[PDB]
């Protein structure tokens, strides 16, 4: 295309040059005018861009005939030629390229079922104001390219959010996101299909391949039967000592149903228990103010003190409640025989080890 | 699976549709993610049949048609006209 | 008329030490590297306080080549009788630190050596120093800081002025598009001023830079009155060049301007109360028949 | 004459050499002391 351009430009400016200086024959040449070659690629390039300065031009009738079917035919010739800019220019692809670590700042991979519920959720609840300032970054990879709402969900928080288009089973995808440099990796499950177990092996399979990719990885995923997680014993890789886990959805919301129905607004209780939930401040004298006293509360794991070592769990329960101001729920009993089991409120028979 | 001792040894062959899935099939394997597939551990010990292997035949049908014919007597256990 | 000295002094500054860099090439430090890279890091405060500082005085020194077009092209002045020399040559070495400090952090020499700062440097650096040397002033390339602007809307984003994406990418075109345009006219400015170099510079042609871009902003609107143009060979080609560029570049920034305005949602907003008028409002199944 | 033309060459590329020679001196002088 490039070359057509220019050696039609040079030609039309060899005629111009030549009707110009020449003269017109039927006026014995006394119409030449004085235009070097140079001048004259100088006016066609100036009469293509539909310019027109008119400090040079052709003056000869000869000259501005051929000029005015130059004008016809480079106008003609573009309007031909568009379709071709245009297929050079192309469609670039939006959500191409790959992540760009920067140091100092740890980033989350996502993956699975990208919609609008699960990633409005999960970023209201991880993008929380109340949250302790952590520099990580999130990334969603997926292969269904965003919708409106979704393009401006991420919009708003660009700052923080980038989205990549394409597949977890793909190694190279894997490899654009940085996969062996990530925190994590969350598996989001679609709570509405029509198979559960089809979503189910789609996210074992999921977890098989970035597994494959690197084995070291920590993976959170999303399960929606309870039956299909103990396909994620059969992986050698997966390690749940190490951080590995599996949220069953099913399983999780019917306990919470039943443990409400033994005693009623458990469900509440729990779920505000682990939500980043911000305090408003009521003086008021209502029931909100007596409820948003008791949701500020939080679940935190800490390795006990040497000074309790020996002592019954009522009572180092006693002297946390009432000293430290600690309500303590549970502990981790470890023994070489079972492994390490949790116990809820144990009796005053158990007391408690070392570490 | 373990038995009284573990399923490892047990012999098995899986079809395939993906080649990049063969990778799966194999746990202790150090290949990188770009190896090829005939490189492969579970596609070197046949334990893993990719189907995409007959799409080559067609080729080598062209520049050879015993080929075929020779394929057909060796594996299909003599199947005369 | 010595504008060679000053040129080629930026040409072998660059040229040269590229040559050598490529060089070595192809035959503790880490501490210090990381320190610079850490100071000069966007997040750190101090990278945000700095890089404001050297876009003010970018913008500086641009307001005194506005000044100063209007002197001739060659002059001479002295250091201690103007005050505006010193105020500009301190300002050019301290975008000299700058360098240093960036080319410490430098990853890669090549890329780093091979950026729009590190040429605006090395073509605007040298020329001063050459001036002060010998106590005689070119106009020369100071026009290039205008470049500058084209992190303008960094700067917005570091003072939260900034917040959505749209903004942010509607300030960065409007930059590029202002850098562009006011480095073009300082180009046709010199070009035409100086006149050419081979007709023992006759051609001069009495422009102002304002006058050079209002020939810029009637040219790239394919307007073309002719009360202004360019008479020299160089400054034509210059011309044709500009014209090629603006059009390739209008094309390739069509679909951001598409993006930009978008597509209008034809059925938002809500209804307006009217007094002494009601309302009914029908909602369920809407289709051609109901 | 040929010494004013070969300062008018060298003056900016020696200029940025020790610009850097500087910026490395303080980078490392700093560090020495971050160290301390
Ligand atoms: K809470």
């Amino acid at each position: 295309l490039l070359s057509i351009f220019i050696s039609t430009w040079l030609t039309a400016a060899g005629f111009i040059h030549l009707v110009e200086n020449s003269g017109d024959p039927w006026e014995n040449f006394q119409n030449n005018q004085a235009l070097t070659y140079w001048e004259c690629v100088y006016l066609l390039m100036v009469t293509m861009s539909t310019v027109g300065y008119g400090d040079v031009y052709a003056k000869t009738t000869l000259g501005r005939l051929f000029m005015v079917f130059f004008i016809l035919g480079g106008l003609a010739m573009f309007a031909s030629y568009v379709p071709e800019i245009i297929e050079l220019i192309g469609n670039r692809k939006k959500y191409g390229g790959s992540y760009s670590a920067v140091s100092g700042r740890k980033h989350i991979v996502v993956c699975g079922h990208i919609t609008l519920e699960s990633v409005s959720n999960f970023l209201k609840d991880f993008l929380h104001k109340d949250r302790d300032d952590v520099n990580v970054e999130i990334v969603f990879l997926h292969n269904i390219s965003p919708n409106l709402e979704l393009e401006a969900l991420f919009k708003r928080h660009f700052t923080q959010v980038e989205f990549y288009q394409g597949s977890v089973l793909n190694p190279h995808d894997l490899a654009r996101v940085k996969i062996e440099s990530a925190d994590a990796c969350l598996i989001l499950a679609n709570k509405y299909c029509a198979d559960p177990d089809a979503e189910d092996a789609s996210n074992i399979m999921r977890v098989i391949s970035i597994k494959n990719y690197h084995p070291k990885i920590r993976i959170i995923t999303q399960m929606l039967q309870y039956h299909n997680k103990a396909h994620l014993l059969n992986i050698p890789s997966w390690n749940w000592k190490e951080g590995d886990d599996a949220i069953c959805l099913a399983e999780l919301k019917l306990g919470f149903i039943a443990q409400s129905c033994l005693a009623q607004g458990l469900s509440t209780m729990l779920a505000n228990l682990f939500s980043m939930r911000s305090f408003i401040k009521i003086e008021e004298d209502t029931w909100q103010k007596y409820y948003l006293e008791g949701v500020s509360n939080e679940m935190y794991t800490e390795y006990l003190s040497s000074a309790f070592v020996g002592l019954s769990f009522p009572t180092v329960c006693e002297l946390c409640f009432v000293k430290l101001k600690l309500l303590m729920i549970a502990i981790e009993y470890k023994s070489a025989n079972r492994e390490s089991r949790i116990l809820i409120n144990p009796g005053n028979h158990l007391k408690i080890q070392e570490g | 699976m373990q038995f009284d001792t573990t399923g490892v040894n047990i012999p098995i062959i899986t079809e395939l549709v993906n080649d990049t899935n063969v990778q799966f099939l194999d746990q202790d394997d150090d290949d990188d993610p770009d190896t090829e597939l005939y490189l492969t551990q579970p596609f070197a010990c046949g334990t893993a049949f990719a189907v995409s292997v007959l799409d080559s035949l067609m080729s080598a049908t062209y520049f050879n048609d015993n080929i075929l014919t020779l394929i057909r007597t060796l594996v299909t256990g003599g199947a005369t006209p | 008329r010595m504008w060679w000295a000053f040129l080629a002094s930026s040409m072998v500054t660059f040229f040269g030490g590229l040559f050598i860099i490529l060089l070595w090439r192809t035959l503790w430090m880490t501490s210090v590297k990381d320190w610079a890279g850490v100071m000069i890091s966007a997040q750190t405060l101090t990278g945000r306080v700095l890089v404001v500082l050297v876009f003010a005085l970018s913008i500086g020194a641009l307001v005194i080549y506005f000044i100063d077009s209007s002197n001739p092209i060659e002059s001479c002045q002295n250091f201690y009788k103007d005050f505006t020399l010193q105020i500009d040559m301190a300002f050019n070495v301290f975008f000299l630190l700058y360098f240093g400090l960036r080319f410490i952090a430098a990853n890669d020499k090549l890329w780093f050596w091979l950026e729009v700062n590190s040429v605006v440097d090395f073509f605007t650096v040298p020329p001063v120093f050459v001036s002060v040397y010998l106590n005689r002033s070119w106009l020369g390339l100071r026009f290039l800081r205008a470049l500058r602007l084209i992190q303008f809307s960094e700067i917005l984003q570091f003072l939260n002025i900034l917040k959505t994406s749209n903004s942010i990418k509607l300030v960065n075109l409007l930059s590029i598009f202002i850098s562009t345009w006011l480095t073009a006219a300082g180009f046709i400015h010199l070009v035409e001023n100086s006149g050419d170099p081979w007709e023992n510079f006759q051609n001069n042609q009495a422009l102002t830079y304002w006058e050079c871009v209002y020939l810029l902003m009637v040219t790239m609107s394919t307007v073309g009155y002719g009360d202004v143009y360019a008479k020299t060979t160089l400054g034509r080609l210059f011309m044709v060049f500009f014209i090629l560029g603006g059009l390739a570049m209008f094309a390739s920034y069509v679909p951001e301007i598409i993006e930009l305005i978008g597509n209008r949602k034809k059925y938002g907003g809500s209804y307006s109360a009217v007094s002494g008028r009601k309302h009914i409002v029908v909602c369920g199944h809407i289709t051609l028949e109901s | 004459a040929l010494r004013d033309l070969a300062v008018v060459y060298t003056l900016g590329p020696a200029s940025f050499l020790v610009s850097l020679a500087s910026c490395l001196a303080l980078g490392s002088g700093l560090t020495a002391c971050r160290a301390r």
